[PDB]
């Protein structure tokens, strides 16, 4: 049953990563922007740094 | 005509013998490039 | 979109990773008395759990 | 559009790019869109110009932000090609920083020309 | 391409990470499908 | 060192083996297994895994009956290549090339690489055929096969052509047509060697799409190479280089136009035929020469690409008007104007119709 919610909040997290950043995802793909989003806090705050950062 | 070779060479790189397009249609890149 | 739930859904995903690797080496061992051999002949815990089941 | 403070091709634009060749030729310019936003992250900007030619413009549009954050004055020229070879790059510059020291006859034309920035802004 | 998300059907949305994936990848294979360096070729006798 | 390098070209001459080192490190080498595996093997034990895969073969396609009749046959476990007579490694050797051009377009197939694992590990023909065995490998110069023939190969028994896989063959990495195209610039001995084996196979109808455009490919961006060292500038060298690659590309192209039953290798030779009027700055003789032979080698099939070799090669033209049997053909193409329109809106077609109705003008 976890393994099952794995795969459905994995295709939570996919699609909505599709909604808010679709140039991340016609990049690297959501899992990878979503850690990026998660390291930095948010868009906005990912967006400031620069691309060494 | 002056040609960059490495247009041409964009030409035949993806694709490498087989599952390239058939040559009427990479014959039609080439002398559209041409 | 929202950004909040970026952050907390991968967080939900880290913690859900983790939380399920030791649930199911939990049933590695925990089936693993009754029938030693499943463990190594199947490493995956995802077909260990159907096959238990 | 999201160029509000737009310079003026009548020399102050012209006078913008020769402050960044004269900045280019005493090492104090800071070339790019990152570079530029590491000099105003960490506060060694004295002044920063940005290009309106950008084809999408959204991707110079991060560093107005910081610079509010950082209270620099920030101003668009209209052509990120004379930007890139007012720098001499060989390249577009799309963004460029220059910063200051402590004397020097580039600081006081530093001054002066953030002087013009805040009477556009 | 995060900075176009963040300060702005879904082809024209997602305009800036195809041409990104296109060059990228293209440049990948430029980058990899490499010729090694030069060497001269020697016969039997080192000839 | 004269003795020495005397009897060194007399090993590296040696095409047999003396010693059991020699037996174990000669009977070793194979396409599918590894080399522990591959020494302990009779012949047999391969023949019954390579006749299963040509067994599929068989199945696959049908030109294959005579090469069971003779090189996968139930008698040839036990023929020894080095206790033959010269008649009879030069008549096997046909019946290998002619099997090789015959494989060469299902070789990413297991039933292919086991047939040509049987050639090789009985026949070696790695160690007999490397020309032609490169040859028919070399289109498929990407995939791993390729890189398990570049571990089964000898290293100087290979022609001055295909030596420069000589780090490819030391670090085991399939090379890029990068270094395959750069040295068919510098050699020409390595682009005719190419077009040597891609007209063979045409000869006897056994052409495939892979051949054909990595041919065409090799060409392509050869002769532009070719023809940027050939610029000089200097008068005399020019010509004399204009010259030169008129002799080494003519012979291929002047049967390849012609060959109306392979319609690939016609239109690839019209492409670059297509690129040589185009970078090339050919003298109006020449060019009239390619467009009669153009002209001659007409297909229903290549009507619509060799229009576009017409326009190209009458735009570079220096003359004015076209010459004869160019407008008798050109008369007998069904759709004229229409189909140079639709040319024309991705071309320049003008000089082309003018030098044909000029030429109407004088007949």
């Amino acid at each position: 049953e976890r393994s099952e919610y794995r795969r459905q909040l994995a295709e939570y997290l996919q699609n909505r990563m599709k909604a808010i950043s679709p140039n991340m995802t016609e990049l690297i793909g959501a899992l990878v922007g979503a850690r990026l989003i998660a390291h930095s806090g948010s868009l906005v705050n990912l967006a400031k740094n620069p691309g060494s950062t | 005509v002056v040609v960059a070779p490495q247009r041409l060479a964009e030409i035949f790189n993806a694709a490498p013998a087989f599952a390239m397009p058939p040559i009427e249609d990479v014959f039609y890149q080439v002398a559209s490039l041409f | 979109k929202v950004d909040v739930m970026i952050v907390h859904a991968v967080a939900l995903l880290d913690e859900l990773d983790k939380e399920l690797n030791v649930m199911a080496m939990r049933v590695k061992e925990w089936y693993g008395w009754h029938f030693p051999e499943l463990g190594k002949i199947l490493p995956d815990n995802l077909s260990y759990a159907r096959v238990v089941l | 559009s999201a160029a509000w403070p737009k310079a003026e091709d009548p020399a102050l634009v012209q006078e913008l790019l020769d402050c960044v060749q004269q900045a280019s030729h005493y090492r104090q310019l800071k070339k790019g869109a990152n570079e530029t936003t590491k000099s105003v992250n960490r506060g060694t900007s004295e002044l920063v110009i940005l290009a309106a030619d950008t084809q999408p413009l959204s991707i110079v549009l991060h560093i107005p932000l910081i610079c509010e954050e950082k209270n620099v004055p920030y101003v668009y020229v209209p052509s990120k090609v004379a930007l890139g070879r007012a720098c001499g790059v060989s390249r577009a510059v799309i963004a460029v920083s220059l910063t200051s020291n402590e004397a020097s006859d580039l600081n006081s034309k530093i001054r002066a020309l953030r002087d013009k920035v805040e009477r556009l802004a | 391409s995060v900075r176009t998300d963040a300060f702005e059907d879904d082809e024209t949305r997602a305009a800036v990470g195809i041409q990104a994936r296109a060059k990228l990848e293209n440049n990948l294979r430029l980058l990899e499908g490499k010729p090694l360096n030069k060497g001269v070729a020697l016969g039997p006798n080192g000839i | 060192s004269s003795l020495a390098q005397q009897l060194a070209q007399i090993a590296a001459n040696s095409r047999s083996s003396f010693n059991v080192k020699a037996l174990k490190a000669s009977h070793s080498k194979s396409l599918i297994w590894e080399p522990r595996v591959a020494v302990s093997q009779t012949f047999a034990e391969i023949y019954s895994q390579c006749y299963e895969g040509f067994k599929e073969l068989c199945h696959l396609d049908s030109r294959f009956v005579p090469f069971d009749a003779t090189l996968f046959s139930a008698q040839s476990q036990e023929v020894d290549r080095t206790q033959m007579t010269a008649e009879e490694n030069a008549a096997l050797d046909k019946r290998v090339d002619s099997f090789l051009h015959l494989v060469g377009s299902r070789l990413r197939l297991m039933p292919a690489i086991k047939a040509v694992e049987w050639l090789i590990r009985r026949f070696r023909i790695h160690e007999f055929n490397t020309g032609t065995l490169l040859a028919t490998f070399l289109p498929y110069h990407t995939i791993p096969a390729f890189v398990t023939l570049l571990s089964i190969l000898p290293v100087q028994r290979i022609p001055i052509e295909y030596r420069f896989l000589d780090p490819y063959i030391k670090s085991l990495t399939p090379p890029p047509r990068a270094a395959i195209v750069q040295q068919a610039t510098n050699r020409p001995d390595l682009l005719s060697a190419i077009s040597r084996y891609t007209l063979d196979s045409c000869r006897a109808k056994q052409e495939y799409p892979g051949l054909i455009s990595f041919w065409g490919g090799i060409m392509a961006e050869a002769v532009n190479g070719m023809i940027d060292k050939m610029r000089s500038g200097r008068r005399a060298i020019q010509l004399e280089n204009d010259h030169l690659l008129l002799q080494q590309i003519g012979p291929v192209l002047s049967e390849a136009m012609v060959m109306k039953d392979v319609p690939g290798i016609q239109i690839a030779s019209y492409m670059v035929v297509a690129i040589l009027a185009a970078k090339g700055s050919l003298n109006d003789n020449i060019l009239t020469a390619f467009m009669e032979q153009l002209v001659h080698g007409w297909t229903v099939d290549t009507l619509r690409p060799g229009l576009v070799c017409l326009t190209m090669l009458a735009q570079h033209r220096s003359a004015k008007q076209l010459s004869g049997r160019v407008a008798k053909a050109v008369i007998k193409v069904p759709d004229l104007v229409s189909s140079l329109r639709d040319i024309s809106k991705e071309h320049q077609v003008d000089k082309l119709a003018n030098g044909l109705v000029l030429a109407f003008v004088d007949r």
